[PDB]
């Protein structure tokens, strides 16, 4: 349906992609590329499931060659700086090659490139079709998902100071 | 026709579409009397320069190289602790490479474009698209660190420290 | 087909290709010099040297050779006959860029005519190789001498 | 020329020498100098007009 | 300070200057009574000659060795107000001049009689021109741009050599 029945639906949100439920009341795709706009949706949603992720379990983890924060964003503080640039540079060496070296918005689609598509299947689960289309709208959900909780997770654990498990065991609201 | 920056005057006659920084932006008409290639040269290589000395002004408040670590990291400071025979071999560099500009302006002037000076050797600029891309990004930050240089340079003059320097300690304004 | 940053664009081809087949050669002499330097010592340098090594010798040598010793004056005469020898073959290296007869490389110099005796079609490839791994082995030897006192022979001998 | 016309007077030893006169007559006999052409500024003499021959004379 | 001066607030010589010109008004003043207005209008130039010298005092200019205040134009910023920003207060108002006479000069040029127009002024179109000039750097350079600033070499009227 309409997510916003009062508005009108936006004219470039046509059904074709998936979570498509017709909420732009802002006004981009009007403006923006749509092909731009759901590469950077899907971009974010997965960064954000493996950062959440991340965060659930350095809160118990931690590798013997590193050190351990405090909190699982205080992680980020007690690993050295070349290990952290050298993380940079090669998430940055992927960029480059997943996109073939067009990162911009001028260039990354003149080679008719598929929205969120990387050619990244080894188990086969795109396989069946009608199973893949399910899998889109469950993948741009589930990143959604992971982009308010993420959010929430990192907020509360730099404001806490606890974790996020060792923090709803042990609930303290603020005075 | 009328100017698209300036949406009441009419159209610069000498500039056009075709320039990658086009925006129709001449109130002051320089195309009407100068030559309008003469004027993108300068534009290009006055924004090549100022690229290079913002982040030159910026770089050494990270990390200086060993035989300057003791310079200071206000740059105008650093200017004068440099010795004669090194702003000499940057003199002597510069001149190397102003040799092949020397060549292209004043003799083989009508012949490419402007800022062509012969220098791809990653070979970027093959795909349309990014060629496209890319002529009109490097107008674009050359005239953003044109306006960042002229800043940087004129707050160090206030404030005796660097940019980030004066940024972290608050040195917003004249003490 | 090795070139991925573009830097024959950056330069004439003739005047890089001369320059590298210059490095390799120089290359070979210094790598194939600092082996047989450890091997093997000529007559009478042990009092001049002492155990100095490849980079202490030049050091070592100049420094003997800075009060005013006859017996120290090694350095300035290598320094004179390759500095003699780069003055008159000179005008080769500016014949080639102008397109003369002579490729980069070739001062005709084959007195044993090894090459000139088989067709010389392989020759060129195994000089090229060869000083290739010259200045990187060159390269190699230079800086672990400068973290470890140890030579070539010594360095290979052990592991630290 | 024609009369009426702006020419621009190129005798170098005019008081305007490369200034804008108007024709006024031609004349077709055999003149030397068959082409009146008064001025806006006066000479040093006080007079506005003189006679040119057709390759002193440019149209402008 | 700059060039071996002494700032006039720290000058003794300066101090001198004040002293010496205060004594020879009181010297004038012990000659009149004191309702008088000859006596009212030397304590009025003595309190004038002190705020003078004090102002110059707490102004920054550099007295030399005479005691009198000198100033320095070689570009520097903490003495700019003596030479280089009256300078551009000058420059504005020159500017402004020159470039009111020079439209009124090509409006008369379109006359009915151009020499008319000059030597009996036609004073609403004159102060027309007297109200653009204060954005004349914008218009001249633009007029200069323009094509309409300059005249070519073979419009002007030259000597045969
Ligand atoms: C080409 C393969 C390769 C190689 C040889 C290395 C080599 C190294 N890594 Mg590893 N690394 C790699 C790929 C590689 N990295 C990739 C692809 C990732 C991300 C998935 C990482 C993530 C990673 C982390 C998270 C950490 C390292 C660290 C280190 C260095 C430790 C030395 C030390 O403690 O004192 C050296 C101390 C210094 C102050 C000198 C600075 C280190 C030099 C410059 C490392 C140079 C590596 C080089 C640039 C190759 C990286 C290319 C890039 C695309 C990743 C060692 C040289 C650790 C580290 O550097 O801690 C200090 C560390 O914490 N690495
Ligand atoms: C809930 C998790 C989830 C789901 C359902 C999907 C679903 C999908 N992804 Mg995404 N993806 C995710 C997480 C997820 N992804 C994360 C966290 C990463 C980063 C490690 C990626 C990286 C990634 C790439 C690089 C690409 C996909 C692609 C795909 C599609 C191929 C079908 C497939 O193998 O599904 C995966 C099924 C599971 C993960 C469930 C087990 C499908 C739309 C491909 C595509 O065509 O995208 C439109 C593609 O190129 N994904
Ligand atoms: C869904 C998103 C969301 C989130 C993440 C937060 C987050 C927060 N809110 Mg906000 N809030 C929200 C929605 C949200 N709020 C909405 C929609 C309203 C209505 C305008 C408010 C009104 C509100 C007030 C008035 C206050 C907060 C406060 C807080 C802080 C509570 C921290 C703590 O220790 O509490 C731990 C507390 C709990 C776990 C108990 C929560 C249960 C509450 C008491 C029940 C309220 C039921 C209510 C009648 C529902 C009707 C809905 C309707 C009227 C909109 C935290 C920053 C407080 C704050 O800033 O204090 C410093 C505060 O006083 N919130
Ligand atoms: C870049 C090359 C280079 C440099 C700078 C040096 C420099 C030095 N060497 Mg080392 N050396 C070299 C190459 C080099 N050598 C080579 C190629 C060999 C033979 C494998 C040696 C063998 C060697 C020994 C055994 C000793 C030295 C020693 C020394 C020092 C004193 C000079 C001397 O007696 O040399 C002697 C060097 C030679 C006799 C080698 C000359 C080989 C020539 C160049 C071959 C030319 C062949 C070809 C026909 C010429 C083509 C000409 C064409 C271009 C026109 C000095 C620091 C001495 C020292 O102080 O060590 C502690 C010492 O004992 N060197
Ligand atoms: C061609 C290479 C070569 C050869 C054949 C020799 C041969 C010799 N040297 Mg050595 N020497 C060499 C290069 C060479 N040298 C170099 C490259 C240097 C430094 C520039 C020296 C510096 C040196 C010293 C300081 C002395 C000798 C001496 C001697 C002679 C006596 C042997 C001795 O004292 O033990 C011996 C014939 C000694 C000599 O002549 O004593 C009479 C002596 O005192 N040598
Ligand atoms: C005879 C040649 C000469 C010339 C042409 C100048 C010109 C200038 N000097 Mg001076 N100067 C001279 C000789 C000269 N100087 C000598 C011999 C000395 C003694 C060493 C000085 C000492 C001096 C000082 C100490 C300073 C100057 C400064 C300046 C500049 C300020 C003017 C301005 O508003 O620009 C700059 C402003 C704009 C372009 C826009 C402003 C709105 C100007 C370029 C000042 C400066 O900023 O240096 C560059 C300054 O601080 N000058
Ligand atoms: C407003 C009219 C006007 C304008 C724009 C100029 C412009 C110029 N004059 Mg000319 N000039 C003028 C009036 C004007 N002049 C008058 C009235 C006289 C007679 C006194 C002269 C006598 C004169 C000489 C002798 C010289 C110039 C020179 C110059 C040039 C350099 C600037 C200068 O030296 O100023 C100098 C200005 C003066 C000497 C006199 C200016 C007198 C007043 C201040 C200006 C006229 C005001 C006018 C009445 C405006 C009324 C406006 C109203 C109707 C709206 C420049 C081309 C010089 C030159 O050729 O350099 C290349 C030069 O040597 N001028
Ligand atoms: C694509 C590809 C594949 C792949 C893959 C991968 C790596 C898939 C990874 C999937 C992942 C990691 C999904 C993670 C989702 C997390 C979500 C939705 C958030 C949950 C938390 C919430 C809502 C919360 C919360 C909270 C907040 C904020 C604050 C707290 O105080 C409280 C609370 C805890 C309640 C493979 C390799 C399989 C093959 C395949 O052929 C191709
Ligand atoms: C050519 C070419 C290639 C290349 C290359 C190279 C070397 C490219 C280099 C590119 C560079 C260095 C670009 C830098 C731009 C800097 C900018 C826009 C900064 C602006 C500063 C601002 C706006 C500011 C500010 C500030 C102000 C004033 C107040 C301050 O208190 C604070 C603040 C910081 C906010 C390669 C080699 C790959 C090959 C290829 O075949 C061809
Ligand atoms: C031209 C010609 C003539 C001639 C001639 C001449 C002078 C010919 C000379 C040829 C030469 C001198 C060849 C030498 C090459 C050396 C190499 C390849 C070494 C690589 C070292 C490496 C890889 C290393 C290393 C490592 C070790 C062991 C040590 C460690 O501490 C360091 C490290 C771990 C890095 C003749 C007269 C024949 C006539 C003919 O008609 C024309
Ligand atoms: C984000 C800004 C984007 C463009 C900014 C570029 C500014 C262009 C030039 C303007 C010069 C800045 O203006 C300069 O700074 C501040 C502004 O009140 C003034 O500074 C004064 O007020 C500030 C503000 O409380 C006091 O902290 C300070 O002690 C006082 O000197 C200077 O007297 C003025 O010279």
């Amino acid at each position: 349906d309409n997510a916003m029945p009062f508005l009108e639906r936006p004219p470039k949100l046509d059904g074709s992609l998936a979570g498509d439920v017709g909420f732009d009341p802002v006004g981009f795709s009007n403006y923006f590329d749509l092909r731009w706009l759901r590469e950077s949706e899907l971009k974010h949603g997965r960064v954000c499931m493996l950062g959440v992720t991340g965060l659930l379990v350095q809160e118990a983890v931690c590798l013997p060659q590193f050190s351990n924060g405090k909190t699982p964003v205080d992680d980020f503080f007690v690993v050295p700086a070349a290990g952290l640039w050298q993380v940079f540079f090669a998430i940055g060496a992927v960029e480059f090659f997943s996109h073939g070296f067009k990162l911009t918005p001028g260039d990354m689609f003149s080679e008719g490139r598929e929205a969120g598509d990387f050619g990244f299947d080894p188990l086969g689960c795109g396989k069946n079709p009608d199973a893949l289309a399910r899998r889109r709208l469950v993948e741009v959900k589930n990143g959604r998902l992971a982009m308010i909780a993420f959010g929430g997770l990192l907020h509360q654990q730099l404001l806490t100071g606890q974790g996020t498990f060792e923090q709803l065991a042990n609930f303290k609201a603020i005075a | 026709e009328m100017s698209e920056a300036i949406p009441f005057m009419p159209k610069p006659a000498n500039i056009d579409s075709s320039m990658p920084g086009y925006a129709g932006f001449d109130p002051l008409g320089f195309t009407d009397y100068y030559s309008a290639k003469w004027m993108q040269e300068a534009e290009i290589k006055h924004g090549r320069v100022c690229m290079l000395a913002a982040l030159g002004m910026v770089f050494p408040e990270f990390a200086k190289f060993p035989q300057f670590a003791s310079f200071s990291t206000n740059p105008l400071e650093a200017f004068y602790q440099v010795s004669p025979a090194g702003w000499g071999q940057i003199f002597l560099f510069i001149g190397v490479l102003e040799t092949f500009s020397y060549e292209k302006s004043f003799y083989n002037f009508e012949g490419g474009a402007p800022g062509a000076l012969g220098f791809d050797p990653l070979r970027m600029s093959s795909n349309p698209a990014s060629a496209k891309q890319y002529a009109a990004a490097e107008v674009r930050n050359g005239r953003l660190a044109m306006i960042g240089f002229s800043g940087m340079l004129h707050h160090a003059i206030v404030s005796k420290q660097g940019p980030i320097t004066q940024i972290v300690e608050q040195n917003f304004y004249p003490k | 087909g090795f070139d991925p940053l573009g830097l024959s664009t950056l330069c004439n081809v003739e005047w890089l290709r001369e320059a590298e087949i210059k490095h390799c050669r120089v290359a070979m002499l210094a790598a194939a010099g600092s082996i047989a330097q450890d091997l093997y010592q000529f007559p009478g340098v042990e009092k001049i040297v002492g155990s100095a090594k490849m980079t202490g010798v030049h050091d070592k040598i100049l420094a003997a050779a800075s009060t005013g010793d006859y017996k120290a004056q090694a350095m300035s005469q290598i320094l004179f006959w390759t500095s003699f020898l780069e003055i008159v073959t000179l005008p080769a290296v500016f014949e080639t860029m102008n397109g003369g007869p002579r490729k980069p490389g070739v001062f005709f110099f084959d007195p044993l005519g090894l090459g000139k005796g088989d067709k010389m079609g392989e020759m060129e490839l195994k000089e090229i190789k060869n000083g290739r791994l010259a200045m990187i082995g060159v390269g190699g030897m230079v800086h672990h001498y400068l973290l470890t006192g140890k030579g070539p022979i010594q360095f290979l001998s052990g592991i630290p | 020329v024609k009369r009426g016309s702006k020419v621009r007077i190129l005798r170098k030893e005019s008081y305007w020498y490369q200034d804008i006169g108007t024709v006024a007559t031609i004349d077709t006999s055999g003149i030397r100098y068959p082409v009146v052409v008064r001025f806006e500024k006066v000479s040093y003499s006080g007079v506005n007009t003189n006679n040119f021959s057709l390759d002193e004379v440019v149209e402008v | 300070d700059v060039a071996g001066l002494t700032p006039c607030g720290e000058s003794k010589e300066f101090a001198r200057r004040l002293d010496g010109s205060v004594k020879k008004l009181q010297t004038r003043l012990s000659k009149y009574e004191a309702g008088t207005p000859p006596a009212l209008a030397l304590q009025k130039q003595i309190d004038k000659t002190k705020n003078r010298f004090d102002r110059y005092g707490k102004a920054g200019l550099l007295c030399g060795t005479d005691g009198l205040p000198h100033l320095i134009t070689d570009g520097r910023w903490t003495h700019s107000g003596e030479f280089v920003i009256p300078g551009l207060l000058f420059l504005y108002v020159a500017g402004w001049i020159g470039w009111v006479g020079r439209s009124y000069v090509l409006f008369a040029r379109t006359a009915d009689k151009p020499t008319e127009k000059e030597i009996i002024i036609d004073v609403p179109v004159a102060l027309s021109f007297v109200s653009t000039g204060f954005i004349w750097p914008f218009s001249a350079f633009k007029e200069f741009t323009s094509g309409n600033l300059i005249v070519p070499a073979d419009e002007i009227t030259v000597s045969p050599r």
